């Protein structure tokens, strides 16, 4: 995650693939408030062990903003 | 230390500085051959102090060091006798006793000193003291000629009770060391149940059961009534009389020893059931008292007497199902099982049938599992009791599911029993209709399955329980017994360890082979072994075991054929080399084969320590290959041979079997690997590894792999956890573990939750069960929590193994759906 | 008065204490000042495996008290009144 679209959120998770198959969950925390550049990049370890960088670096964005509850109360508290 | 431990004790205050040096010297361990000295300064700084309190830590303190190891204290006797004679307070006097009988049973093999010790305890047990007294009484029961006991029977009339409780202890303990008592004991000690105290009281009845049952036919006369008597009924009945004692804990003594007797007469059993030789209804009192632990220990006699008496059984069976309604937990698991116990010389009735069945209302797990064994061993005379019984479980299998594999078990055991009372119930059970083909009921049903478990395990026994049965019963039958061998019974209506030698020698015999076919042999052999231990299952942990370590030959060989691929050091290229992957798995497969599986001998954990040496000398070599630092290189080098020192060392009676080896070559050149440069040293360690012989695994005769199966949370067709955002959610865990002989230091659960973030968990002992041998069972709870997510994610939940650091994996990973909704 | 003043700003109040010793006294005078500080909507937890049981016992040892809390067993009424703050849903104990 690189954030105002800088590598917040470094996770990795080796799946195998059953049927040319593989999907998984990902967890992304995103304490600091603004805009936050997700991006995931596909590797491929084959059956060596050699690790190929092959899948596409495809990335998506995400807009990251302090919900209405929180705001309201830290607002009132504040003030 | 002993000049350290004078001069401190010589320049100490003496009343409390000392007392607190001789504190802090006390917790501290002292060496066996060092501890005459000291307690010579001991000794020498008693005579010098003056103080009491000080001289009586030196009295404990230097009886604490008499048990110090295979010290021999015959030498350090004399003196300690000499200073008990001339010590004046009784707190030192006392723990000076207590300090000869240590040394006493420190050397009991010794008789004279034994002797001497006995001799002296006489002699101070006139003192005023009574805790004098107690030691020397003490001394005399753990140590004493096998006289004695008239010595000790002389203080059954002391004027102190803890004198008294003393003196009847000894004479127990000479008991237990072998001594027979005299009769003429019972007498004294019956005059003492009258005592005002209760701790008398509880060891004169203990005395009382060990004199009966040393003596049970000798005859003794009522002093009133003309009568003769034996001795063991005239103690049952002075027990029973004890059953009614005012405190609780010589009650909970009396019933024990109640128990423990089963000598006594047939009508004087009969005597303490019935409401009105003072034994008239002890049981009766003794089995509704307020205290629960009173009642456990009746309930545990009945079940000796029992035992040992059916026609007392059948009197018992009442009373002991009466009990069941009680509502302490442990009181109804002990009735469970002495109801159990006793099953094979009794049957029940209708009302007492009636009487447990309207409160066999049960919740707990314990409990009902109990039931279940209690009716696996039943004996019942009424087939409406059968009728309830089966509307209860089956009650129990629609409330419960982790129920049904012991139910139909249960069941499986009550018709085997009971054919002749399920033949009515059948048609009762299989809702034949007289006239109509009624419809076929759901084969996955698990109450309908139970009743069909049931009623074929009666027809076992019952020709005309086949004929009863229906078109669909009869495909059903067909089904189960197929399906379910072990539940329903039949009705009326070697090469694979030669195979794992054969293929083990080939590949010991072609070790000639070149690097390409005999990587690709140890392939085939690795396939075979795991599809061997797929099939067989006692053979799963040898095949698994020796394909761990064909994998790690393999591994080794194709690193070195990567080797023999790298080139010159600065060219090397890291993306396209395996060899530091294959010395980390060998590293993992290594640890696996000496942790993971279970009867690992010596004579394995040498080779798999030399393999383990082996790659960790392939990461030393791959390392250099990369590195070009000459300090850390060095420092590699010499902590790779400070552990080729270490193995050589530890297993030094090895050596012999592990010819034409890495490591016994590289002992043949040590001095040389120790003065060498690191650069030579990598090069001769590269060439010695690839000229390497392959050792041997000896098989062991028994091995099991170390298995482990989560089944509690199951799949993830069940719906997510929900509210738990920043709280906490407790998820059951249960699981069986198969051949782990240490689980509870050993085994820990993993959770991984969806980010990077792991746990460790140590489960503590009382989680871990054993229901049988090599077979765990854990159950215990483990608590995660996570901010709020946006979306149900899954959390990996595994069960590790750990290893001393470091942990292995050992059981499949589940996951589990959590949605933390934040309110 | 510091526990008022940090609810009324919306915060959450954290109370360290064994489930058996000063908690009572301070939820009888918390129990007392709430219904004027008109805090009786925020919940009161108690967190202790040992919870129930140490509410329980503080209840039945009624002849364990003094001359004046002991003199509600002589019309029928609980001595402490956190059994009021149960019944009334204000003492949540789990």
């Amino acid at each position: 995650s690189t954030l105002q679209s800088n590598m917040t959120n470094e996770m990795e998770q080796r799946v195998e693939p059953h049927n040319d198959y593989f999907s998984t969950q990902f967890l992304l925390n995103f304490a600091i408030l603004g805009t936050h550049n997700i991006t995931v990049e596909s590797s491929v370890k084959d059956a060596n062990g050699i690790v190929w960088k092959t899948g596409p670096r495809t990335t998506i964005f995400v807009k990251s903003l302090e919900d209405p509850y929180s705001q309201q109360i830290r607002l009132q508290q504040q003030q | 230390k002993s000049a350290a431990l004078h001069i401190d004790l010589c320049k100490a205050t003496s009343p409390a500085d000392a007392l607190q040096y001789l504190l802090q010297f006390a917790r501290k361990p002292v060496e066996a051959e060092s501890v005459e000295g000291v307690v010579r300064i001991l000794l020498e700084h008693y005579y010098k102090e003056n103080d009491p309190s000080v001289r009586l830590k030196i009295a404990s303190l230097l009886g604490l060091l008499s048990k110090t190891a295979g010290f021999s204290p015959d030498c350090i006797m004399d003196d300690a006798i000499n200073i008990l004679q001339n010590e004046k307070s009784h707190q030192v006097l006392a723990q000076l006793l207590d300090t000869l009988l240590a040394i006493g049973t420190k050397l009991p093999e010794n008789q004279a000193i034994q002797m001497r010790l006995v001799d002296v305890a006489c002699k101070h047990l006139t003192d005023t003291s009574h805790g004098v007294r107690n030691k020397c009484l003490q001394l005399l029961g753990n140590l004493g000629s096998l006289d004695v006991q008239k010595i000790i029977g002389d203080y059954f009339s002391d004027q102190d009770p803890r004198v008294r409780t003393a003196a009847i202890k000894a004479m127990l303990q000479l008991h237990e060391r072998g001594l027979k008592l005299h009769q003429t004991i019972y007498n004294q000690a019956c005059k003492l149940l009258s005592d005002d105290y209760e701790q008398v009281r509880s060891a004169a009845v203990q005395l009382i059961w060990v004199v009966s049952q040393l003596y049970p036919e000798s005859i003794v006369p009522i002093p009133s009534s003309n009568e003769e008597i034996r001795l063991v009924d005239d103690a049952f009945g002075k027990i029973c009389h004890m059953v009614s004692d005012g405190s609780w804990v010589v009650r909970v003594q009396a019933a024990k020893l109640l128990g423990s007797m089963e000598q006594v007469s047939s009508h004087f059993l009969e005597q303490t059931l019935d409401k009105k030789s003072g034994a008239c209804g002890a049981f009766v009192h003794g089995l509704e008292d307020e205290m629960y632990e009173v009642r456990i220990a009746a309930v545990e006699a009945l079940c000796m007497l029992a035992q040992s008496s059916p026609s007392f059984a059948e009197k018992c069976l009442d009373f002991l199902v009466d009990m069941f309604n009680d509502e302490i937990e442990e009181v109804r698991l002990q009735s469970i099982h002495t109801m159990r116990k006793i099953s094979n010389n009794i049957t029940l009735r209708e009302d007492q049938l009636d009487t447990v069945l309207a409160v066999l209302e049960d919740s707990s797990r314990d409990i009902r599992e109990a039931l279940h064994e209690l009716l696996c061993c039943t004996n019942v005379s009424t087939k409406e009791g059968i009728h309830l019984a089966l509307v209860e479980l089956l009650k129990n299998l629609t409330k419960y599911p982790t129920d049904r594999d012991s139910i139909w078990k249960c069941l499986k055991f009550l018709g085997s029993r009971h054919p002749t009372l399920v033949l009515p119930l059948v048609p009762e059970l299989l809702s034949t209709h007289p006239f109509f083909d009624t419809a076929e009921p759901d084969m996955d049903d698990p109450a309908y399955i139970a009743v069909l478990v049931l009623i074929f395990n009666a027809a076992k026994t019952c020709p005309t329980m086949p004929a009863l049965f229906s078109d669909h019963t009869f495909r059903h039958y067909a089904y189960l017994r197929d399906s379910l061998s072990h539940l329903v019974p039949a009705l009326r209506l070697d090469p694979s360890q030669q195979f794992l030698q054969q293929s083990l020698e080939r590949v010991y015999s072609l070790q000639h082979l070149d690097p390409q076919g005999a990587q690709e042999l140890l392939e085939f052999t690795i396939r075979d072994l795991q599809r061997l231990g797929e099939l067989q299952s006692e053979l799963a942990g040898v095949a698994d075991f020796s394909a761990t370590y064909l994998r790690c030959q393999l591994l080794l060989i194709k690193a070195l054929q990567e080797k023999l691929w790298n080139v010159a050091a600065p060219l090397y290229l890291k993306q396209s080399d395996l060899a530091s992957a294959a010395a980390k798995q060998i590293m993992e497969e290594t640890y696996k084969m000496e942790f993971m599986y279970s009867g690992v001998e010596n004579k394995q954990v040498v080779i798999i320590h030399h393999m383990r040496l082996q790659a960790k000398a392939l990461q030393l070599i791959v390392t250099a290959r990369t590195t070009r630092g000459l300090d850390p290189l060095f420092g590699m080098c010499e902590k790779f041979l400070q552990e080729v020192d270490f193995f050589q060392r530890y297993f030094i009676a090895d050596l012999p079997h592990l010819q034409d080896s890495f490591v016994d070559k590289l002992l043949d050149l040590m001095p040389r690997l120790m003065t060498s440069k690191p650069a030579e040293v990598v090069k001769i360690l590269q060439t010695m590894l690839r000229q390497s012989a392959f050792l041997h695994l000896p098989l062991p005769e028994q091995i099991h792999k170390a298995s482990a199966t989560i089944i509690e949370p199951a799949g993830e067709s069940d719906n997510p956890l929900r509210f738990t955002s920043g709280l906490v959610v407790a998820l059951d865990v249960d699981a069986t573990l198969e051949h782990v002989q240490d689980p509870q230091n050993t085994v820990k659960v993993q959770v991984l939750y969806p980010d990077g973030q792991a746990q460790m968990i140590h489960p503590k002992p009382a989680d871990f069960r054993n229901p049988g041998p090599g077979r765990h069972r854990l159950i215990t709870q483990v608590y995660l929590s996570h901010t709020a997510w946006t979306e149900a994610c899954q959390v990996e939940v595994r069960l590790l193994l750990a290893y001393n650091e470091g942990t292995i994996p050992f059981s499949k990973p589940v996951k589990v759906y959590i949605m933390p909704k934040p309110a | 008065s510091n526990l008022a003043l940090t609810v009324r700003n919306g915060g959450n109040v954290l109370v360290p204490c064994y489930p058996s010793g000063v908690i009572y006294d301070l939820l009888e005078c918390l129990y007392q000042y709430i219904d004027s500080a008109g805090l009786s909507s925020v919940p009161l937890y108690f967190i202790s495996p040992v919870a129930n049981s140490s509410l329980e016992f503080s209840q039945i040892f009624a002849e364990w008290l003094c001359h004046n809390k002991q003199s509600k067993v002589y019309l029928p009424e609980p001595p402490f009144p956190h059994a009021e703050l149960i019944q009334t849903n204000k003492l949540k104990h789990y």
